[PDB]
């Protein structure tokens, strides 16, 4: 499927506004499980429940364990670019 | 069986 590059803008006091599931220990990609209403992912658009997050800000998430992806994602700030594919 | 984390 198409790999989309999706922009999200975040203030430091905000979260991304997504929940993630999956990861290497489960044999699946990092997958978006929820978009939270009114938070940056919802406001900015472009992300979809069931999307695999292949990368964020150029950092590859394809073979990351869940907690590793949580760390990387949680450390991104400001103008953030996701690369996602719906699965 | 999967973890789920809000970010």
């Amino acid at each position: 499927g198409p790999i989309r590059k999706v922009l999200l803008l975040k203030e430091d006091h905000e979260g991304l506004g997504i929940s993630i599931t999956g990861g290497k220990e489960h044999g699946v990609p990092i997958l978006i499980s929820e978009i939270h209403p009114g938070q940056p992912a919802d406001r900015c658009g472009g992300l979809h429940v069931g999307d695999a997050i292949l990368a964020v800000n150029g950092v590859n998430l394809r073979d990351t364990k869940h907690k590793e992806a949580v760390t990387i994602l949680s450390q991104q700030r400001g103008e953030i670019e996701f690369e996602v594919v719906y699965v | 069986r999967w973890q789920d984390t809000r970010l």
